[PDB]
This record gives C-alpha cells, sequence and structure tokens, in this order.
C-alpha cells in the first residue's frame, strides 16, 4: 500500500536528518515506574464523566423536586486538567503543581513552547509517552497536555515526593543532553 | 471661631457636619480668611493639624463660584510627595467633592497608566498627585484640558526637597500657567530651595503665617506577620498601636485579625473620619486595644501613653520617626516601648539609626514559639473571595509603598523575595503586581 | 417582579439564623455559599420584606 | 553548522505570572452552570417529561 | 495520710522559687516551663512488666482545664479539644449537638476525626506531627483506642497531651449521645490523666502554679496522692517544678521491706 510504505518512510526521514534540540527533548522522557506511579495518582484524580455527571445532577434535582432540600454543601471538585489553553491558562498564574506532556503531537508545534515555558516558570513539567495514555485518565480520545493544581490533603504529600522524583529524573539527567541536536545518523 | 460660622455653600456644610468639624484650629483660622481673600501663601503647620481641610475648603468654595464643567477644566491642582499622604488627603476629599458636584482624581506613580489616561480624558476637577508622575501626565496624555489653573497648592516642601522632586517640580511650573494661577502651600519647616520655588509660585507678596531605647526585631518577610500576631495575642489586654504604610492593609490585617476575633480597631484614610474619631475616641478610653493604623494617620493626631509602639511597615519619615520616639519618651511619664519589625535587607536603617545616636536593642525571637496559622490562612484565602481581594490589595499597595519609598539605600525592591512576602500575606504564588522593578 | 420560592426561603433561613446584620451573614459558610454581596444582601431581604414579614 | 541551543531566558526564573487579571468570583463559590442545569432538570421533571 | 501542712509548706516554698526573677519578644518555652507543677512518685515495679499506653484517669476536686483554656485565650497556643470516633458514630453525631451540649457548661469541642481520616489524611509523618501538636486534649473511644497506636505514631505516645484518652459513647448495646455528654464532662472537669511508665518513675503533671489557688493545689495533690496510695505501694513523693529539684514530702520505708 501507500500509507504503509509512508508511515514506514516517516521517522527514517526525521532521524536520518539533524533535529533541532528543541525538539528531542521529546522521547527523552519519563522511565518505566515513575510514569506508572504518575499514573496511579492521576487515576485517583480522574474527571467525572458525562454519565456520571449527569447521574449526579438528576440524583439532586430529584432531591429538589420532592424539595428536600437537602443541605448546601459540597467542598469542589477536583481532577486533573486537560484543555491545552486551559493548561497554559493553568501555567502564569502558576496554578499547575504538574504537567504532562504528550511525546506525540502531529502539530508539534502546539507544544514546543511548554517545556521551556514550565522551565522558566518554574514548573515541575514531566514529558510522558503517548496522549492516548492522556486521553485515558480524562476520557477523551488523546488530551495530549495534563495539568494538575488541586490536590487533597491525603494526598499532598505524595504529590511534593512525586515532584521531587520527577525533579530528580527528568530535570537533572536529561538537561544538558537536551540542548544538543539529536539525531542526522542515517538509515 | 467655627467652621460651620463662615459663608459656606449648604453642601459643604452638610460634608462639615458629617466629618464632625465644627470648630477650627488656629493656625488654619488664620489662614481661612486669606485662602477667601484669593492671595497666595505659604505657610508653617504641624503634620496633620488638619491642614488638607484648610485649602479643601476654599478650594471647593472657588469650584462653587466659577461652577463649570467636568469637560471645562481642571483648576484645583494638589502637589503632595508621599503617596500614602495622597490617599489620605484624597480619603478627606472625597466625601467633600460628593456633596458638591465637581470631580476629583489620583495621580500615582505605580498607578495603571491607562486608568489615570482614561480619568484625564474624562477631565477632573480637582487632582492630587505626586510630583514625579505628573510630568509623565502632562508630557504625555494628549487632549488634557490643562489651560485653566484655577490654583494649584504645595504641601511639605521639605519632603519634595528632601525626596529632590525639585527640578520636577520647576519643569511642571514652566509649563505651569502663572496669570489665572494662584500658588498656597504649606511646610512646616523651609529652607532656601523651597523659597526659590515659592517666589516663582506666589504670583502675588504673600503674608504667611509662622505658628532612648528602641526595640529592633529582625526577621524574615515571610514570618514576620506571624510574629506580630503571636506577640500581640502574647500581649494581649495591653493596648499596642501598629504603624503601617498602605491603607489597603490596614483593612486586611484589621479584617483578618477580626476574623480571628482578637479585637482590633482599624485606623486609616479610607476610614470615614467620623468613623475613624469614633475608633480613636474607643481606643483611647477602652484602654487595652489593639490599633492598626499608617505611619502618617498616626502622625495626624497625638497618641495615648501606650504599652508598645509597633511599626511593621517602613516609614514614612525616618527623622520624624525619630523624633517623634523622643516627643513620646518626654511627653509620656508612662513608658512606652518602641520597637520596629526589620527584614535582613533593611540593617543599613541600623546605622541610620545609628547616626540617630540613640541606644539600640535587639529583641530575639524563638522559633519554636511559632502561631503555626499560615495553613489556616491559606485555606481561608482559597477559601473567601473577599478575604483573598483584600489580601492581594494590601499585597498590591504594600508594594507600591515600596516603589513610592525614598531611602534606596535602606529599602530595593530588587532585595525582596516576593514570594516570602506573599506567604506572609498568605498567597503560595505571588499574584503580578505592575511594578517596575 | 416577585422572587422564586427557594432563594427566599434561603432569605427566610439567612432571617432567621442571623436576624438583620449584615456582617455576620455576609462572613457565614452555611447557607451563603454563593457569597454574595454586601447590599445584593440587603437587597433581596428588603424585597423579601416587602414581599412577606414586612 | 550545528551548536548546542542557549538557554540564557530560561534560567531567570519569574517569581510572578504575566498578569494582573483579577480573579472572578465564580473560581471561589459553587458553580453557577451546574445550578442552572439542575434547575432545567427540576422543571423537566416537574413536568414529568424525565422520570426519577 | 499525708500532712497537707507540709504540703502548703512546699507549694509556698515553690510559689518563692518561681517568684524570684537583649530580651526576646515571645517569651522562652523554658520561661513557661518553670512554672509548671509535676508530681514524681517512687513506688516499687511500677511496670506491668509490659507498656501501659493507657492512661489512669484520677478523680480530681478541682478542674485545671478551665484555668488552662482562659491562660490558653492569651496564650500563643490555643487549648483544643479533639475527640476520635467512628465512621457511623460520625456519620449520627453531627457538631451543633455537641456544641448545645457543652455550651450548657461552657466548654467546647475542637474537632471530631475518625480513624479513616488518621489512616489516609495523615498518614505522612510531618502532617501528622503538626496536626497532633495543634491539640493539648485528644479523646477517642474505647473501641478505637485499642486501634490507634499503629495510626497515632510514637511520637503521640511520647508526651501526655498528645497521647489519647479512653472514653466511651456506649452504655449499652448502642451508642446514646447522653453517655458521650455526661463523659466528656467526667474526662474533661472531673479526672486528670496518668501515663504509666515503666521502672520506679512515676511523673504526673500538675500544671503551672498561675492557674489555680495554692491551697487548691494542695487539695487537689493530697486527693490524687491518697488514690495512688490506695493503688500502688509507693517508696516516695517528690513533688516540684521541672526546673526545680525535688520536694520530699511523704514516703513509706516499708513498701521496700516488702517487696522482697
Amino acid at each position: 500500500p501507500e500509507y504503509v510504505r509512508v508511515q514506514r518512510q516517516k521517522k527514517i526521514l526525521s532521524i536520518r536528518l539533524k533535529v533541532p534540540p528543541t525538539i528531542a527533548q521529546f522521547q527523552y522522557t519519563l522511565d518505566r515506574n515513575t510514569a506508572a506511579e504518575t499514573f496511579k495518582l492521576f487515576n485517583k484524580y480522574r474527571p467525572e464523566t458525562a454519565a456520571e455527571k449527569k447521574e449526579r445532577l438528576t440524583k439532586e434535582a430529584a432531591a429538589v423536586a420532592e424539595g428536600k432540600s437537602k443541605q448546601d454543601a459540597s467542598p469542589k471538585p477536583y481532577a486533573v486538567k486537560y484543555g491545552l489553553n486551559h493548561v497554559v491558562a493553568l501555567i502564569e498564574n502558576k496554578k499547575a503543581k504538574l504537567v504532562l506532556i504528550a511525546n506525540d503531537v502531529d502539530p508539534i508545534e502546539l507544544v514546543v513552547f511548554l517545556p521551556a515555558l514550565c522551565k522558566k516558570m518554574g514548573v515541575p513539567y514531566a514529558i510522558v509517552k503517548g496522549k492516548a495514555r492522556l486521553g485515558t485518565l480524562v476520557n477523551q480520545k488523546t488530551s495530549a497536555v495534563a495539568a494538575l493544581t488541586e490536590v487533597r490533603a491525603e494526598d499532598e504529600a505524595a504529590l511534593a515526593k512525586l515532584v521531587s522524583t520527577i525533579d530528580a529524573n527528568f530535570a537533572d539527567k536529561y538537561d544538558e543532553v537536551k540542548k544538543h541536536w539529536g539525531g542526522g545518523i542515517l538509515g | 471661631e467655627k467652621f460651620e460660622e463662615l459663608k459656606l455653600s449648604q453642601p459643604t456644610l452638610k460634608a462639615i457636619e458629617k466629618m464632625g468639624f465644627t470648630t477650627m484650629t488656629s493656625v488654619q483660622a488664620r489662614t481661612i480668611p486669606p485662602l477667601l481673600a484669593g492671595r497666595d501663601v505659604l505657610g508653617a503647620a504641624k503634620t496633620g493639624s488638619g491642614k488638607t481641610l484648610a485649602f479643601l475648603i476654599p478650594a471647593i468654595e472657588l469650584l462653587h463660584s466659577l461652577k463649570f464643567k467636568p469637560r471645562n477644566g481642571t483648576g484645583i491642582i494638589v502637589i503632595t510627595p508621599t503617596r500614602e499622604l495622597a490617599l489620605q488627603i484624597f480619603g478627606v476629599a472625597r466625601e467633600l467633592m460628593e456633596f458638591h458636584s465637581q470631580t476629583f482624581g489620583i495621580v500615582i506613580g505605580g498607578a495603571n497608566r491607562r486608568q489615570e489616561a482614561e480619568k484625564l480624558m474624562k477631565g477632573v476637577n480637582m487632582l492630587i498627585a505626586t510630583p514625579g508622575r505628573l510630568l509623565d501626565h502632562l508630557q504625555n496624555t494628549k487632549g488634557f484640558v490643562f489651560k485653566n489653573l484655577k490654583a494649584l497648592i504645595i504641601d511639605e516642601a521639605d519632603r519634595i526637597l528632601e525626596i529632590g522632586f525639585e527640578d520636577e517640580m520647576r519643569q511642571i511650573i514652566k509649563i505651569l500657567p502663572n496669570e489665572d494661577r494662584q500658588s498656597m502651600l504649606f511646610s512646616a519647616t523651609q529652607t532656601t530651595k523651597v523659597e526659590d520655588l515659592a517666589r516663582i509660585s506666589l504670583r502675588p507678596g504673600p503674608l504667611f503665617i509662622n505658628v532612648l531605647e528602641q526595640g529592633y526585631v529582625v526577621c524574615d518577610s515571610d514570618k514576620r506577620f506571624l510574629l506580630l500576631f503571636s506577640f500581640l495575642k502574647r500581649n494581649q489586654k495591653k493596648k499596642i498601636i501598629v504603624f503601617l504604610s498602605s491603607c489597603n492593609s490596614v483593612k486586611y490585617y484589621a479584617e483578618l485579625l477580626n476574623y480571628i476575633d482578637l479585637p482590633v480597631l482599624e485606623l486609616h484614610g479610607k476610614q470615614k473620619q467620623q468613623k475613624r474619631t469614633n475608633t480613636f475616641f474607643e481606643f483611647c478610653n477602652a484602654e487595652r486595644g489593639i490599633l492598626i493604623c499608617t505611619d502618617v494617620a498616626a502622625r495626624g493626631l497625638d497618641i495615648p501613653a501606650v504599652d508598645w509602639i509597633i511599626q511593621f511597615d517602613p516609614p514614612d519619615d525616618p527623622r520624624d520617626y525619630i523624633h517623634r520616639v523622643g516627643r513620646t519618651a518626654r511627653g509620656t511619664k508612662g513608658k512606652g516601648k518602641s520597637l520596629m519589625f526589620l527584614t535582613p535587607n533593611e540593617l543599613g536603617f541600623l546605622r541610620y539609626l545609628k547616626a540617630s545616636k540613640v541606644p539600640l536593642n535587639e529583641y530575639e525571637f524563638p522559633e519554636n514559639k511559632i502561631a503555626n496559622v499560615q495553613s489556616q490562612l491559606e485555606k481561608l484565602i482559597k477559601s473567601n473571595y473577599y478575604l483573598h481581594q483584600t489580601a492581594k490589595d494590601g499585597y498590591r499597595s504594600y508594594l507600591q509603598a515600596y516603589a513610592s519609598h525614598s531611602l534606596k539605600t535602606v529599602y530595593q525592591i530588587d532585595k525582596l523575595d516576593l514570594a516570602k512576602v506573599a506567604k506572609s500575606y498568605g498567597f503560595p504564588v505571588p499574584p503580578k503586581v505592575n511594578i517596575t522593578i | 417582579r416577585s422572587q422564586s420560592e427557594r432563594e427566599e426561603e434561603w432569605l427566610e433561613k439567612l432571617y432567621k439564623k442571623h436576624g438583620d446584620d449584615y456582617k455576620k451573614m455576609f462572613f457565614d459558610k452555611k447557607l451563603n455559599i454563593y457569597q454574595q454581596s454586601e447590599g445584593d444582601l440587603k437587597r433581596r431581604l428588603l424585597r423579601w420584606k416587602k414581599r412577606n414579614g414586612i | 553548522p550545528y551548536e548546542p541551543l542557549i538557554d540564557w531566558f530560561t534560567r531567570h526564573e519569574e517569581v510572578m505570572p504575566l498578569t494582573a487579571v483579577p480573579e472572578p468570583k465564580r473560581r471561589f463559590v459553587p458553580s453557577k452552570n451546574e445550578a442552572k442545569r439542575v434547575m432545567k432538570i427540576v422543571r423537566a421533571i416537574r413536568e414529568g417529561r424525565i422520570i426519577p | 495520710a499525708i500532712p497537707r501542712e507540709r504540703v502548703i509548706k512546699a507549694v509556698n516554698e515553690l510559689i518563692k522559687f518561681t517568684s524570684k526573677p537583649k530580651n526576646l519578644l515571645e517569651d522562652d518555652e523554658e520561661e513557661l516551663k518553670k512554672d509548671l507543677q509535676l508530681i514524681v512518685v517512687n513506688n516499687k515495679s511500677f511496670t506491668g512488666t509490659s507498656k501501659s499506653f493507657k492512661l489512669k484517669l484520677l478523680n480530681v476536686k478541682h478542674s485545671f482545664y478551665k484555668p488552662w483554656k482562659e491562660a490558653s485565650a492569651t496564650a500563643v497556643k490555643d487549648f483544643k479539644v479533639l475527640l476520635i470516633l467512628k465512621d457511623s458514630d460520625i456519620k449520627k453525631v453531627s457538631e451543633d449537638d455537641l456544641f448545645d451540649q457543652l455550651d450548657s457548661e461552657g466548654i467546647k469541642v475542637d474537632e471530631i476525626i475518625c480513624g479513616k481520616d488518621l489512616k489516609t489524611v495523615y498518614k505522612a509523618y510531618e502532617a501528622r506531627n503538626a496536626f497532633i501538636s495543634q491539640f493539648s486534649l485528644i479523646l477517642a473511644d474505647d473501641s478505637i483506642v485499642t486501634s490507634l497506636p499503629k495510626l497515632m505514631g510514637g511520637k503521640a505516645y511520647n508526651k501526655v497531651e498528645t497521647t489519647p484518652i479512653s472514653i466511651r459513647t456506649h452504655a449499652n448495646k448502642e451508642f446514646s449521645l447522653t453517655t458521650l455528654t455526661n463523659n466528656i464532662k467526667k474526662v474533661y472537669m472531673n479526672q486528670l490523666p496518668v501515663k504509666l511508665p515503666r521502672g520506679t518513675t512515676l511523673n504526673v503533671h500538675l500544671g503551672n502554679l498561675e492557674w489555680l489557688r495554692p491551697e487548691e493545689f494542695v487539695d487537689n495533690v493530697e486527693l490524687i496522692s491518697e488514690q495512688l496510695i490506695k493503688a500502688y505501694q509507693i517508696r516516695s513523693i517528690f513533688i516540684k517544678t521541672n526546673r526545680s529539684p525535688v520536694l520530699p514530702l511523704y514516703y513509706n520505708q516499708d513498701v521496700l521491706d516488702e517487696l522482697e
């Protein structure tokens, strides 16, 4: 076929040529156990689905329909944040405690400023592998970004050690090789 | 005599009634018939005699006698060195102009330029401003109705000269018209370069009326408000006055400590002056009370013999603080113990204290005894929108107070960790304030 | 323009919880979760009183 | 040719955000648009179009 | 019994002792230590040959928790009351239910916490120690009491305020709010805690001299001491400030003959 031929010829012409160092920061990404614990963290903070939302809405609406106005109390919803402009919006306050960044986006240029932007804003970013795995934890097909701001007190101590873990595993390991021109070796 | 005896418009009469004023202070009772007579004047009066209101009354009389539109002119122009004194003069002037019909405004370096620009585009019938920002607004803002200049006043030319804005003032007066303008000015003392500006300003020939250890506590900028709270709890049932810089931080700290339910009286320029008088009266008669105030609202009124002078914020005039602690000791036979908070950037102030040659006592801090309410503070600020905005306002006005400070050798914004300052206000992230850094 | 039954009942709860004073009911967490404005509270209570309960 | 990237601008960290945008009211209180959707469902159940 | 007169002698001696005098703004913790009474009991084999984290609640004539609270309003650390209750217990009990009962006699529960909250919200040594150190009065259901020491941390069992107190909401098959209601009154104002360590040394904390009347101190001490004598074979009694040296008041020399 043609499309199989092109998708195999793709990633050959990339690595054969010199990639700029603002790329290939991607795939210098998080290792196995740390990404695993990051997913264990963010599955604790799944956002509400449309079905669960509408279900709670029907519950409270049937409550008010009886009326049976039970109380007026709810702390806040805490969830991951996943809209890209919303993720950037949570930076430049700053509010992002952790950011996950997908390596694979076909318009890469949507994403390329985010490591430098969280670098200058001091936000603990981490480059995650695969936007589908982001979409799974956020009930989308893909997400390509994952910001997290608000955390319960049960999880806040896990958050800080995860931040220190990432800054040890990502910011220390890959920082100098981030500056280097990747690829260029023929296929 | 009395304010209510003299010939006045009825909204000015209602204004003076609601500000609580009936009688006159003697130097202002002297200067008011020349103030109505239309002559230029200079004057020596103590800071806070009511000398704001002294010019405020015939200025509004001139605006009442001319009745011109907001598009028509600006007229009354007020030059005042300190942003804090500007806010105090403005807050006194607001209700006075409010019973009147004309317009009132602010021009301050450190305010939003498009705000002041749009207010100038609308036109303002009574301007109160700092000297430095006026050159920017006169040289840069287009279409601003400048040609009228019904009058002009200077206050504390000693403080303009001591800051050093006098060349800016000369450029201003060379921009200013003279023939319609009359010039009135108050300065408690005088120098030659004051009198040189006076000779340019005063268009007719004027008649003029002329009438110890300190505590110092070095603390980091985050924990200083917490330590103030801790020391205030420990010294409860002792009347103490705390000196601040910005009225927003006064109102915010008062509302905060009342939310922590220990009894606190506030005292600031945004406070209504009858309510201000009520708070001062209740502090003086209650004799075991917490008084939060700025520097110059405290300067504007005599102080009862107190258990503690606490100065939290940087001073407006440190020289006046040195004279003020001396007159506080010599006036109060009851012992008033004076302390100032310090930040480890501020130790040069100490050697200026060593320039003052008065003795100094370092007051030590135990890190064990920390009230540990800062998490509750941050949960409160994340909870309450109203407290969130007042906290941001105290933070903003605090930084603009540092911006408006004279002694750069004692206070540099570049020295300061704004993260710790925000955490003292209770923000984990410092909010953006549009400040030249 | 009248008032809705839930929110006038909410005002009725506030009227019995705090009474008439506004600085206490402004800093009330329970039954002021929308954190209504100081004077919007006054406006809605005066409309509610003119509607019902003097 | 090629050479590694200079990080002159990243290495200075902003302690503050860019914009002095005032915080909105609705970030602190329970969500209004939620409640409007609630009252929509309440009106539908009062008309019986939605069964509990 | 014990010569009350001698106890008045010793407490007036201690009042005279604490009356003896770049300084701090905020006062020394050690300065707060040197004003406080501690009862010390030498007694044969105060072990149960086993660790005893359970506190004995001694019936005391006067209640130092109210002068504690009244000085704690002036003090930096604020007196707070923690109860730790079951999940179903917290589901049933509300806070105004407590507050209405306690304003009758003029006290206040600060907080109520489930064991779930201990095992997930404060399952971190920093946050748990910070949360415990806020509190002076810690109460817990007797059922939960023997489940606590994995959740509480040994840093809580080091101090006397930080270790929890047995209290019971039950009297029948189910609990009654009446039982918790008068039971917090019993534990509050009619009983004082007792740690039970090993060795021959018992330390009992009484409290700062500025809180109570000195003859009322003497009455509480003699009541407690008679309770201890009727409880245990006691070698000696030294009461003192933890800054001060000891004060021998009462001792029984034949207890040591009776040990062996």
